[PDB]
């Protein structure tokens, strides 16, 4: 997310002002299973 | 005997792209989108 | 002068994959040596003549 | 065609007890 | 492959206003399928 906002204006005098936001979020999962079985029976 | 293989392959693509500007004031919004779902299916059997 | 902008994101996967794979075998003989049955009886899987 | 995506039904009872019945089975298509 | 794409632009004057927008969307779907079935009985009977 990125935001701004900002004023500058003139009268005499003058004023301005500026806000900067910035923001980032980030979330990765990863979940493995592994299952192997043998059965071996000679007679 | 008897051997029997099967391979399949899915694909699905979507977007939407908006835009919008107005000046009386100037003002923009604008907005993207993009999807895809994808399968695949592999299913084999073997009798002897 | 303002300006936003948003951005998000998600895509998932899932995979799964699974083998089942069974092998019998009964080889019965009567009669003939012993060695001979045993020998033979005895399950050559490359070859279960 | 992978047929067999169309799975085969179990055959029927055989038509008689003796003496050369017969059954069938269709696929599931 | 579809796509659907619309633009659209209008100003007026009186006062000015103005708007304009564009729009698009891309659909595709790709499916590959593939089978293989093969079968084989023997007999042997010998005396």
């Amino acid at each position: 997310m990125a935001s701004k906002s900002g004023f500058s204006f003139g009268f005499e005098l003058g004023i301005s002002s500026q806000s900067d936001r910035g923001k980032h979020y980030i979330r990765r999962t990863k979940r493995f299973s592994h299952t192997k079985s043998v059965f071996l029976h000679a007679r | 005997f008897y051997n029997s293989t099967w391979s399949y392959v899915k694909h699905t693509s979507t977007e939407h792209t908006s835009s919008s500007r107005k000046r009386s004031f100037r003002s923009s919004s604008s907005s993207s989108r993009s999807y895809t779902s994808h399968t695949n299916e592999i299913h084999k059997g073997k009798s002897y | 002068s303002s300006h936003g902008c948003k951005e998000l994101e998600n895509a998932l996967k899932a995979a799964s994959g699974t083998q089942n794979n069974v092998l019998r075998g009964e080889p019965f003989i009567r009669g003939g040596g012993a060695g001979f049955i045993s020998g033979l009886s005895y399950l050559e899987l490359d070859n279960p003549a | 065609c992978f047929c067999d995506h169309y799975a085969w039904t179990q055959w029927t009872s055989c038509s008689k007890t003796c003496n050369s019945g017969t059954q069938s089975r269709h696929r599931q298509i | 492959e579809a796509k659907h794409c619309v633009r659209i632009e209008t100003k007026k004057r009186v006062a000015k206003k103005t708007k304009v927008e564009h729009r698009c969307t891309t659909n595709k779907l790709s499916e590959k399928h593939e089978g293989s079935f093969i079968q084989g009985a023997e007999k042997s009977i010998s005396l």
